[PDB]
């Protein structure tokens, strides 16, 4: 079993919700990775106890390109060490700060890419139910990164309060690939309630800028009615992935 | 401070070699769920 000591702390990589994440190398390869530093008392202190458990044994089990790696794990009196696979371009939320907004060749391979990892992750009965950009990182080429496992990207269902099967990741799908080009979410409001009125009414408005070939991927992926929703297979094939997904492989 | 292999230059030439030549990861690192069940919090 790991120790903080089998590992060369670098520097951090940034803060998040129970601990910072330091870049790290374990001394017996050299190997590079991250190690995401939790604290025990505040886990406890707010009941996240029980995620914590979950978002472990998936990754015991889980293994895709496309999906963040978990190495290992380990615990000393006050942390648990999670040994991660290192995300050099770090995340893609800031890379969507920076320019703003995609282009339509980035957006369609970021989409075969997510596509094709919740695939994955359905079959092995896994529903990831919250993908934004803030959950996204990015590989040494740029490919697509699932990491973890909000108002603007909840579907109707789960707005309303009915039971919710895997297709929330595919109307999900549908909001990220929205906000991908356009730079916002498609179903903005400066109220809870307004928000909550545009979700269930699908009030989708596209821009001017959009081509046709996305704004089809788009809505049919934004569907109400849950069965509806263009399946996974159905996004890697559409048009306009095919015709601007650009996946290194 | 800031070690010289966690140094930008050094550093990418350390990830070229990591993505191009890939390490057995799941051998090295082999037992999954090694550290416990859920008692991990004491
Ligand atoms: N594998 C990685 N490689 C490089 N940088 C990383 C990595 N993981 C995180 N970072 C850096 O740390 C991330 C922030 O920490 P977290 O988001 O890991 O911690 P959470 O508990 O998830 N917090 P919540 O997402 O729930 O609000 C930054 O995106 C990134 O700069």
């Amino acid at each position: 079993k790991f120790t903080i000591d089998d590992f060369d702390i670098g520097r951090p990589l940034g803060k998040g919700k129970f601990g910072n994440v330091y870049l790290a190398r374990e001394k017996q390869n050299k190997f590079i990775m991250a190690l995401k530093v939790l604290f025990k008392s505040q886990l406890e202190k707010e009941g996240v106890e029980h995620q914590l458990r979950r978002e472990i044994e998936i990754q015991s089990h889980l293994r895709h390109p496309n999906i963040l790696r978990m190495y290992n794990y380990f615990h000393d009196r006050k942390r648990i060490y999670l040994m991660l696979e290192f995300a050099p371009r770090g995340e893609l939320y800031k890379e969507l700060q920076k320019h703003g907004r995609f282009d339509e060749q980035r957006s369609a391979t970021f989409m075969e890419e997510l596509a094709d990892a919740l695939h994955y992750c359905h079959e092995r009965k896994v529903i990831h139910r919250d993908i934004k950009p803030e959950n996204l990182l990015m590989g040494y080429k740029g490919e697509l990164k699932i990491a973890d496992f909000t108002l603007d990207y909840l579907p109707p269902e789960m707005i309303e309060g009915k039971t919710h099967d895997e297709k929330v990741d595919l109307w999900c799908a549908g909001v990220l690939c929205y906000e991908f080009l356009v730079g916002m979410p498609p179903f903005d409001s400066p109220s809870h309630t307004e928000t909550h009125r545009r979700i269930v009414n699908v009030d989708l408005k596209f821009p001017p800028f959009l081509s046709d070939g996305s704004k089809d991927l788009i809505s049919k992926l934004l569907r109400y009615h849950p069965p509806q929703r263009l399946p996974l297979k159905g996004v890697m094939e559409h048009p306009w992935v095919k015709a601007n997904s650009r996946r290194v492989l | 401070p800031i070690p010289a292999w966690a140094s930008g230059n050094l550093l990418t030439q350390a990830i070229r070699q990591q993505y191009y030549k890939p390490i057995d990861v799941d051998r090295m690192y082999g037992t999954i769920d090694s550290p416990k069940l859920e008692e991990l919090f004491n």
